């Protein structure tokens, strides 16, 4: 698997979700207890980007979490949650 | 003839004065490290403390604990 | 070869105060000193109890913390 | 050589089409490459690659990024290109994309930035008088982007020259233009140059063109309105000649005279307010009584801008604007525009909101019988709107009379169905709510004749208003109709359309939902035997909303069905929680929960752990979430005893189903779970000494979860323990498994503390041994990275050696 997170520094936009992955943690993939919202950076929110999933890239239908564990390990204080694909370019899958 | 002491990085020990052989002898102490600033005592088993950093904590000796040990 | 565990790892390597198994003594120590003096400075009563014990002022303890963060513990090895 | 330097730039095609690694390192190349380069062929081929028809707005983004970054190393060596970059991006800011509009003024600015002011201004001065307005449009334009991106002071004295040239009065117009194309793009920033700029363009609206006139009045709104709230000493100048102008113009110069007043009036205090608002309000009359459209559209946003002021009074308010007004605003051609129609029904809204409600709905409500629809549409939206935002506290009998009569009317005649009618209906009634007692028989009879029959659209619209108006159809003391339609509703249970089964269930549900359990005509013994063939259909509305009547069903009527019925809804249901919907997931999940409370954990759990061995993957998840949920509802005490005899079978893939459930279940339990860790941790120890791995990772999973979950109750003992039979995995050299036991270890730190870590971790911190260490640091990074600041007090005492002080002498200090 060629993926990896973006980890820039995260801005005021809200992160999206689709309607497969809609109640997932952006980080771990459980499904108990969604708890912060998620920020993505500056980046990552533009242009035919704007509103798309943060886990696979297609239409969202409603806004990411983090999870109460990932939350209580402080893990929302790292960068943009966004999964990169390395392994193909920007216009592609 | 219970003595606590506090140490300055470590936390209190347990010490018992012997009579009739003239000894101080430690008989338990804790398994943390603790900057002690003051220490009060609650009852003959029970010891608060304070730290440098902001901390209270209570410490107490468990029911089966020999004070006569070397 | 890119994966997100190696991601996370190479991460990790870039915070300061983090080590590996070529790491020295004296790497260490200096790492504990540096963060355990911008700790004084952060706490407010940590340094109001230094400057009580040492009869100076808060800002002149600060300013002497500040200068001792070049060079803690002396100079390297080698 | 010049033919060598297209086959270097080739890094651009590299940019464009890369992956990530590949267009990083060549945007490192070129930025590098560039002053050797130069600004010729760089930018001779950006620009025909930036003009190409088939570029994308991903590629034009990257180009953006390129040109900004080859800008910064070629500062001045660009001047002698200014004019091709703005020849050929001087669209993009007349776009009608907007992205394209945003990467267009980056470049402008960069590009600014990167040449002087002199360069621009000298570069961009012919186009201004220029006879084509499309090329002074965008002059203008982008003259506004170069001061955005220069500072305003830096551009006030060519402003301050060129709009009082003497030469062209096209030249005055482009001048003005740009200070309108400022104010817009800057927004409330203009407030320190608001004299300034006013001061330039005042002179404009004595103009003897027409033309200038005309674009100072609407420089002069743009200005007034980037700076609202804020700045009214610096409109003085033009108070007095814009209410002068307003009583002389007409036409097009008046619209724009009017534009800047409204913009104007809100900037002021009370006394100013009031006088200035009479005087515009004689003209703003005249003007109500217009053939224009645009006029109008301006003349109702005036109307609204003045009548928000403070100093305006609703007794003036009352006596002069709504007569005229509502004698020239409502009627069935201002109904059948669009832009108009929205402008209309904002003003009148907003009238309300100072007048009162009583005032506008008594003289809009007797056109709700028209026969006109889009006249009834938009009367019905507007009562809608003010009945939503204000109340009803103020409507009274003969209102009450005609609102009701007027709603039931424009229900009933509706050929065309859409939502506005049913939302009015619905808002109208909620607000009322108590008080609508003596004519809840005939709401109720106009809904059963909708039900009955007419292409079940008007059934699905009948269900929709019973699902909102049932609340206050009970509150108002009634149950005996409410019944009645029940019993009817309950009679539409087979259906050909899916979308309206889903509003006869929904109906149903806000009826059982709000009306006894007892007390009830259609009884419950009869409706669940029917409603459980529904829990098969598979469209998604269907399904959720069965879903939750069963649910309801299950949590306030329980003593009235028996448990074998139970029990087979919930192995009906059982599949469900893991749905791909979260609507239908959550559904799931509560029914289940009221139905196991309902019954009980004996026998249920008996079926679950049966099915726990004999089921494959996709369908085991669903039955641990099942036991997880029959945990939470009815104690763990309960569901702990029988999963452990489980992992008492001696079979792999057995014992391994048990430690998964074990995991959910403590992570989905939480803090419930602090009352369990003893009694698990044999089995516990026994699985993270085993040879399967399979066993250790998911222990390791079950660790984690149980010391997260209970974090501030203390359960350290426990958790200790456990500890000692976690750590000695760390030497493992499979991934899943390693990975398991990090987490189960960044778990016990937060439940435990960075000190007992930190003493387990400093055995092998300078082990002479590699693998050793380079595991150790491992754990001290993650322990590191996390809590950090909580370390320093639990460091160990380094002594000094011969060379370095390594002691630390402030915790020393004795006070
Ligand atoms: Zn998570
Ligand atoms: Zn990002
Ligand atoms: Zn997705």
């Amino acid at each position: 698997p060629d993926l990896i997170f973006c980890r820039k520094q995260a801005g005021v936009a809200i992160g999206r979700l689709c309607e497969k992955c809609d109640g997932k943690c952006v980080i771990c993939d459980s499904y108990v207890r969604p708890c912060t919202l998620v920020r993505i950076c500056d980046e990552c929110n533009y242009g035919s980007y704007q509103g798309r999933c943060v886990i696979c890239g297609g239409p969202g239908v409603s806004d990411a979490y983090y999870c109460k564990e990932c939350t209580i390990q402080e893990k929302d204080r790292d960068g943009c949650p966004k999964i990169v694909n390395l392994g193909s370019s920007k216009t592609d899958l | 003839h219970r003595v606590i002491v506090s140490d300055v990085q470590e936390s209190f020990i347990w010490v018992r004065y012997k009579r009739n052989e003239n000894q101080l002898i430690i008989f338990a102490d804790d398994t943390y490290p603790r900057w002690v600033t003051t220490a009060s005592l609650l009852d003959y088993d029970t010891v608060a403390g304070a730290d440098k950093f902001g901390n209270i904590c209570v410490v107490r000796l468990p029911p089966n604990t020999n004070d006569e040990v070397d | 070869r890119y994966t997100i565990h190696s991601q996370l790892e190479h991460l990790q390597s870039k915070y300061i105060g983090t080590g590996h198994a070529d790491t020295t003594k004296w790497e260490w120590l200096v790492n504990q000193h540096r963060d355990s003096y911008c700790s004084y400075m952060g706490h407010f009563d940590l340094l109001n109890y230094f400057a009580i014990a040492e009869n100076e002022s808060k800002a002149r303890v600060r300013f002497n913390l500040m200068e001792k963060m070049l060079q803690p513990c002396g100079p390297p090895a080698d | 050589e010049e033919q060598k330097e297209r086959k270097i730039m080739k890094l651009l095609l590299k940019i464009k089409n890369g992956t990530p690694p590949m267009r990083k390192a060549a945007l490192r190349q070129i930025t590098d490459k560039a002053r050797e380069f130069g600004a010729g062929p760089l930018f001779n081929q950006i620009l025909p690659l930036l003009m190409s028809p088939t570029l994308e707005d991903q590629e034009r983004h990257l180009l953006v990024k390129v040109i900004d970054r080859i800008l910064y190393k070629l500062d001045d060596l660009v001047r002698p290109y200014v004019h091709k970059i703005l020849v050929v991006i001087e669209p993009l800011l007349i776009d009608e994309d907007y992205y394209a509009r945003v990467e267009g003024r980056e470049i402008i600015s960069n590009l600014a930035k990167a040449a002087g002011l002199a360069t621009m201004i000298s570069t961009m001065r012919p186009d201004i008088d220029n006879m084509d307005e499309y090329v002074r449009n965008t002059t203008a334009r982008a003259f506004a982007v170069v001061a955005s991106a220069l500072g305003i002071p830096s551009l006030l004295p060519f402003l301050k020259a060129v709009c009082k040239s003497k030469k062209s009065w096209q030249a005055r117009h482009t001048g003005i233009k740009i200070v309108q194309q400022i104010a817009i793009l800057m927004g409330c920033a203009i407030l320190p140059h608001l004299r300034s700029l006013v001061e330039i363009i005042e002179h404009g609206l004595v103009d003897e063109q027409q033309k200038v006139r005309t674009i100072s009045a609407l420089a002069i709104a743009a200005l007034a309105e980037a700076a609202t709230p804020y700045g009214i000493e610096s409109f003085d100048s033009v108070l007095k000649p814009l209410w002068k102008g307003i009583r002389q113009h007409r036409g097009k110069g008046l619209a724009a005279f009017l534009k800047a007043i409204g913009y104007l009036i809100p900037l002021m205090d009370a006394e100013y307010a009031n006088y200035y608002t009479r005087e515009v309000m004689l003209i703003l009359i005249r003007e109500f009584q217009s053939p224009d459209e645009e006029m109008k559209k301006i003349v109702l946003k005036v109307v609204k801008q003045c009548c928000g002021t403070d100093g305006v009074e609703a007794n003036y308010i009352k006596t002069e604007i709504l007569p005229p007004f509502f004698k020239h605003f409502w009627q069935h051609r201002m109904a059948l525009d669009r832009r108009n129609y929205r402008q209309l029904v904002d003003t009148t809204v907003e009238l309300a909101n100072k007048v009162g409600a009583a005032e506008i709905i008594s003289r809009i409500v007797d056109d709700l019988k028209d026969e006109a629809e889009q006249y009834r549409k938009m009367v019905m939206e507007t009562i809608e709107k003010i009945m939503g935002n204000l109340g009803a506290a103020d409507i009274d009998h003969k209102l009450e009379e005609q609102l009701i009569d007027g709603i039931l009317y424009a229900f009933q005649e509706q050929t065309t169905e859409d939502s506005v009618m049913l939302n009015g209906f619905g808002t109208v009634v909620n607000a009322l709510g108590k008080r609508v007692k003596p004519y809840l028989p005939q709401i109720c009879g106009t809904v059963l004749w909708r039900l009955n029959n007419k292409s079940a659209k008007v059934r699905q619209q009948a269900a929709d208003l019973i699902s909102r108006t049932a609340v206050v159809m009970k509150t108002c003391q009634e149950e005996k109709l409410m019944g009645h339609l029940g019993v009817v509703l309950y009679e539409y249970l087979g259906e050909e359309y899916p979308e309206v089964l889903g509003s006869i269930l929904g109906a149903l549900k806000a009826i059982v939902n709000v009306i006894g359990m007892h007390k009830m005509t259609p009884p419950i013994k009869d409706l669940l035997p029917r409603l459980t063939p529904i829990l098969k259909n598979r469209h998604e509305k269907v399904q959720e909303n069965c879903i939750d009547l069963v649910g309801r069903i299950a949590d306030r009527g329980a003593e009235y069905v028996s448990a074998r019925e139970w029990m087979r809804i919930c192995f009906e249901l059982l599949e469900l929680l893991k749905a791909h919907k979260k609507a239908i997931r959550r559904a799931t999940v509560n029914t289940f929960g009221y139905i196991a409370k309902a019954i009980g954990p004996h026998d249920v759990l008996a079926t679950l752990l049966n099915n726990l061995k004999v089921q494959e993957r996709q369908n085991r998840v669903c039955t641990t979430v099942a036991i997880a949920i029959v945990a939470e509802t009815c104690s763990p005490f309960t569901v702990l005893p029988a999963l452990m005899n489980e992992y008492r079978v001696p079979e792999l893939n057995v014992q391994n189903g048990v430690l998964k459930s074990l995991s959910f279940l403590f992570e989905y339990i939480g803090e419930m779970g602090k009352d369990y860790i003893y009694a698990v941790t044999p089995l516990l120890e026994d699985a993270l000494m085993d040879r399967d791995l399979v066993h250790r990772q998911t222990a390791s999973a079950v660790v984690q979860h149980m010391s997260l979950g209970v974090y501030g109750f203390g359960c350290e003992d426990s958790l200790n323990h456990l500890l000692n039979y976690v750590w000695p995995n760390v030497f493992e050299t499979s991934p899943h498994v390693i990975q398991a036991v990090m987490g189960a270890l960044e778990g016990l730190r937060v439940a435990i503390g960075p000190c007992r870590m930190l003493q387990y971790c400093l055995q092998g911190l300078f082990h002479p041994a590699r693998k050793v260490r380079d595991v150790y640091w491992k754990i001290y990074n993650s322990i590191y990275i996390g809590s950090q600041d909580a370390l320093i007090a639990h460091y160990p005492r380094i002594y000094n050696d011969d060379k370095n002080t390594y002691i630390r002498y402030e915790l020393d200090y004795i006070l």
